[PDB]
């Protein structure tokens, strides 16, 4: 549903681009947004922008520490 | 150029749906899940040197 | 000795047969509960302000269709064609 | 019933159904000890301050008609006792809240900081007790005095 | 170790991070690196048992 | 016809703005300079608020070429 | 042996967590190990204290 | 042949391995492998403008042209600033 | 009735953690006087009952406003911010909550010539703070529009593969443009939510109840 | 071993409310109350009296790759005020 | 039409103004850079008071921006 | 008409003045980041001055505003 | 014509802009000196800069200069 839905956006957002006055402005606006998404696939550095935001959250940006072996040994 | 729509109120209704399912979705659906990751973390860092010492007086083991 | 009743629903080991379904917040079992407890007593001052929004916009509009009416009014009364040709 | 699934009840919950156990008198010792659990270990510790201050001086008037004496849910019911609960309340139904958590900590013997917003509570409006409750409200007042190792001070705006 | 549980995690199976390696961001520290291998050799329990 | 022709006036006199947002923006790249002589141990983060201004800057560059356009092709 | 099994259990649950915590570990096996834990937590996230 | 899974394998093989700045030998003209991004995001542009300008070159272009004109129309409906007298001599210009 | 499971550590919760902490960071609680105990837990509730949900709301506006402008950067699509009533709804209904706000903490009805003067600048906010983003929207869109008319106008006229230097400085200059399009996209984003904080932050001060009945020493 | 198996079963998934998201713009743009961008509600007697070709009007339906910036695909009614 | 005509003559007069609105915002960014180089300890708290004074003075700007409005479609 | 049109040459020519206000300004805004730089332990009380003289400066730029009016619609 | 001869007008009212680009060009250029002087062993490090707001600052010339050609040719 999601893919079908986004082709069909796609296409009816196409259809009504070349149907546009300036239609063919358009269409190569379309090609300098594909552009920049094809840049941001080569020079983002995806592992350190993972690792950054993992340190957005506390949860992730630490090792959790809690209960100590020392106080739970059982004998 | 497009500048006035069609209908204004139409479009503010539109921003006001968007940013009341927004709100929605962050209040019931993403804050939930987030505190719960959040705050079993923070519980246990905040927790862990009175939970500890109270763990280790109540240990008859030593 | 401290048996399995003494931890009942207390205290659990990581499951060893099957991983359980997922424990709903309260929010996402009912959105009565949400809109009882946080979305008005905590969001009411969001929920009137797109309310004035939605209202304001509407007077707006009415402004512009009684000057669209005004307009379309003095055309006809003038003799005039309300609005002007088509480009084809 | 409540025994069963202590962990699973709110304090929310429990003071609506100690109240109702306590209208009549109707009371175990595995009752009393699963809700004080419930309510002290099972529940948030903030869970008190939502509370309503009669709903927490009912719990504790059931507490203390039992006898059955726990410090940990003495000091957790006592943590939502305070000037916004009892600030909530309306002036005859404070004035009965507070006789009824003060008599009950008077029986306990359990004297918390939070006795402050109580006390405080009878002597910021002396005027609807009693001569009687009045007596009651200062011999609580000794005794956490003593209890807390201090002076009551009524505090005004700054 | 922390780096070889993350690269066994989901998000390191993902498509912009098929080739990256989670030791390449934080190395592990040696005492992190012989108490994964002391570890290894005590997940035996009898080994734990003779040991201990 | 007129109109066409005060179109033309009017865009020109539109298009002055970007003399003093080019000032400011200059004035902002100069004390970028100046900031990185002073203390270049942060001079990468400083650069990062020079292109932070930079972009609020040329907002208002375009906010005066929206006019240009809304009085060309509006 | 008298209460070998709670403190064994609170080694158990809390090395489970902290090894799987931030990496891989579901959110129902967190609800279902620590129940009244994530029980606080969405009391704290009902009554508007997501931010205490 | 899974219809998705071939796909995003061959995908894959596409996007990490294959590299045209290694297997054409970029280095030697260019610097980094930064500016070829930056030489590919442009080439991308202009193929691109090319390519949508090629698939339909006879029409008449809505942008305003900088008082040029495409090859030998010189005055036809391709070099009309007026759009109805352009759309009248399309149509004769069709007739044929 | 079956909610999903959801992995912990996972990106989207990563960043939206930080995206929600950085948003309660902008109005933070005021430091009471007293030591905070369970005493003082009362009223620090009570406090934080007082306080907007500013964080949620600024959150909430932040990711629905860098969403639509995001949206105007993907292909086949527009913004729904360079709309007029959409952005400029946005920012009068921020205006609302924060007047609705200021005028539950007064009692609900409104309040020489300086009572004018910020009158109409603080009414400006509403206007402002929609606009600023609506037009801003508007820029690089038809700065764009006119910029590949002409990118479009050089190799129409000199041939489709020919002067290759010219079309190649104006497709690097609307390559810039479009990356600054970005950059103006997540930061007018940032700059609503930031002002939004400000402008709800100005009501958001009541009083700490506090004890009325203290045990000294 | 992992976690990771469990949630690579679970495929795709919308947020969790999505379709009142979208039954909400959807019904706030077809539940307009007005007419629908460039037509007007005649009569019932005109409606039926006039043909399908006459109702077209040539504003409404622009042609897809225009050679000219103006080409129409219907002509509209021949009849003309 | 003379009123069509002065209507741009008169909305490139009115947006002229954003000249000395985009030169203040450049002096204050420039500002603001000095004073992340001068004392980086309250960097982010002057990023805040730099992002306050943009919004109050880009208010000027859409002071301006109405008047091109007002003539342009009122 | 010819004053219809004058008053949309004069509202443009009028808000001119919006140019130097927005200017004083951003060197206000500006001044403030680099006091608050120098010494933040009044810094509150900066932000409370800068306020008083954005005020104050933003009258000369409703004075402005006020003309616009007064050719505008009066 | 009148098109042709405010076309003439608009391209001059249009290059207006140029000098408050080249004042804010020559600031930057000044503080580049300045930086130089004052810590000459990041200069080549300053110099980039310069260049870097150089290049950004004339982007507002370049748009002037197309507002121009949209008058001249457009
Ligand atoms: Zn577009």
């Amino acid at each position: 549903i999601a893919l079908f839905g986004a082709l069909s956006w796609i296409l009816y957002r196409a259809d009504g681009q070349s149907k546009a006055h300036e239609w063919i402005v358009d269409l190569n606006l379309n090609v300098l947004q594909a552009a920049w998404l094809i840049s941001f696939s080569s020079l983002i550095p995806f592992r350190a922008v993972y690792f950054a935001f993992r340190g957005m959250a506390p949860a992730t940006a630490s090792t959790l520490n809690g209960l100590k072996t020392f106080s739970s040994i059982s004998l | 150029m497009k500048l006035l729509p069609e209908s204004l109120q139409q479009e503010a209704a539109t921003a006001a749906v968007v940013a009341s399912w927004v709100l929605w979705h962050l209040d019931t659906q993403l804050l939930p899940t987030i505190m719960r990751e959040h705050k079993l973390h923070a519980c246990w860092a905040a927790a862990a040197k009175r939970y500890n010492e109270k763990l280790f007086k109540l240990n008859p083991s030593y | 000795v401290l048996g399995e009743v003494y931890l009942k629903d207390i205290l659990r080991t990581p499951p060893t047969g099957a991983i359980p379904a997922n424990v709903p917040h309260p929010f996402q079992t009912s959105f009565y509960t949400y809109a009882t407890k946080k979305l008005i007593p905590r969001h009411w001052y969001l929920l009137g302000g797109f309310t004035f929004t939605i209202t304001l916009y509407g007077i707006l509009d009415g402004l512009r269709d009684s000057g669209k009416k005004k307009a379309y009014d003095e055309a006809i009364h003038a003799g005039k064609t309300p609005y002007t040709a088509g480009g084809h | 019933n409540v025994s069963a699934n202590f962990t699973k009840f709110e304090t929310e919950q429990l003071l609506q159904i100690v109240a109702t156990f306590d209208a009549f008198n109707h009371s175990s010792v595995a009752f009393l000890d699963d809700v004080a659990d419930s309510i002290t270990y099972c529940n948030h510790y903030l869970a008190p301050v939502r509370a309503g201050a009669d709903e927490l001086a009912t719990l504790l008037t059931y507490y203390a008609k039992n006898g059955h004496e726990r410090a940990d849910l003495l000091a957790t019911v006592a943590r939502g006792f305070s000037e916004v609960s009892l600030g909530k309340l309306s002036a005859a139904q404070r004035k009965d809240t507070v006789l009824s958590a003060l008599k009950a900590f008077q029986t306990f013997g359990f004297y918390p900081e939070s006795i402050e917003a109580v006390i405080g509570a009878a002597l910021v409006s002396p005027a609807e007790y009693s001569a009687e409750e009045l007596k009651e409200v200062e011999a609580v007042k000794v005794a956490a005095e003593n209890a807390l190792g201090g002076e009551f001070v009524l505090i005004q705006e700054g | 170790t922390f780096a070889q549980r993350l690269n066994s995690s989901p998000a390191f199976s993902s498509f912009l991070l098929k080739r990256e390696k989670a030791e390449s961001e934080v190395p592990p520290s040696e005492l992190e690196l012989e108490a994964a291998q002391k570890a290894a050799e005590l997940e035996d329990p009898e080994v734990a048992l003779r040991t201990l | 016809s007129v109109l066409a022709a005060s179109k033309m006036v009017g865009a020109g006199c539109a298009t002055i703005a970007l003399a003093g947002v080019g000032a400011g923006l200059g004035v902002m790249f100069g004390s970028l300079i100046n900031g990185a002589a002073r203390n270049p141990n942060i001079a990468k983060q400083l650069v990062g608020y020079a292109l932070l201004g930079f972009a609020l800057t040329e907002s208002i560059a375009l906010f005066s070429l929206l006019v240009v356009f809304l009085i060309l092709f509006a | 042996e008298e209460e070998e099994l709670w403190l064994l259990t609170l080694t158990q649950q809390f090395k489970h967590i902290q090894k799987h915590f931030g990496i891989d570990l579901p959110h129902s096996v967190v609800a279902h190990m620590d129940p009244l834990l994530i029980k606080k937590i969405d009391w704290e996230t009902t009554n508007a204290l997501e931010d205490f | 042949m899974a219809v998705t899974s071939f796909l995003g394998k061959a995908f894959e093989k596409y996007f990490y391995d294959f590299s045209a700045y290694e297997q054409f030998g970029l280095n030697r003209f260019l610097s980094s492998k930064g500016q070829y991004v930056a030489l590919r995001h442009v080439g991308f542009v202009m193929v691109g403008v090319n390519v949508l300008l090629a698939a339909n070159f006879p029409f008449n272009p809505p942008f305003p042209t900088i008082g040029m004109c495409p090859a030998g129309w010189e005055g036809t409906w391709v070099c009309q600033a007026d759009k109805a007298k352009a759309l009248e001599m399309y149509k004769e210009w069709k007739k044929s | 009735s079956s909610v999903r499971d959801v992995k912990t550590g996972s990106l989207p919760t990563n960043f939206l953690t930080g995206v929600y902490r950085f948003w309660r960071s902008q109005n933070p609680a005021e430091k009471p006087h007293d030591p905070v105990n369970d005493r003082l837990l009362p009223a620090v509730v009570d406090a934080s009952d007082k306080r907007a949900s500013i964080g949620t709301w600024a959150t909430t506006f932040f990711c629905t406003i860098i969403s639509c402008n995001l949206l105007g950067l993907m292909p086949f699509n527009e913004a729904p911010t360079s709309g007029l009533g959409f952005a400029t709804g946005l920012g009068v209904s921020v205006w609302a909550t924060a007047t609705i706000l200021g005028l539950s903490k007064t009692g609900f009805k409104f309040p020489f010539i300086f009572v004018p003067l910020e009158t109409i600048s603080y009414t400006f906010r509403a206007v402002s703070l929609g606009v600023r983003l609506w037009v801003n929207m508007l820029a690089g869109h038809t700065l764009l529009h006119i910029l590949t008319g002409m990118a479009l106008a050089l190799p129409f006229s000199l041939g489709f593969f020919s002067m290759v230097p010219a079309t190649f400085g104006v497709c690097c200059l609307l390559s810039a443009l479009v990356g600054l399009e970005y950059l103006v996209a997540v930061l007018q984003s940032g700059v609503f939510s930031i002002l939004s904080t400000v402008y709800v932050g100005e009501f958001n001060h009541d009083k700490f109840i506090g004890p009325a009945a203290k045990i000294v020493k | 071993m992992s976690y990771s198996a469990y949630f690579a079963k679970a495929g795709f998934q919308f947020p969790a409310g999505l379709s009142a998201l979208v039954a909400g713009i959807v019904a706030l743009n077809v539940c307009t109350g007005r007419p629908t961008k460039g037509t007007k509600e005649i009569s019932n007697a005109e409606y039926n009296a006039t043909p399908i070709g006459y109702l077209q009007s040539p504003d409404q339906h622009p042609t897809a790759f225009p050679k000219v910036p103006g080409m129409k695909d219907v002509h509209g009614s021949p009849h003309h005020h």
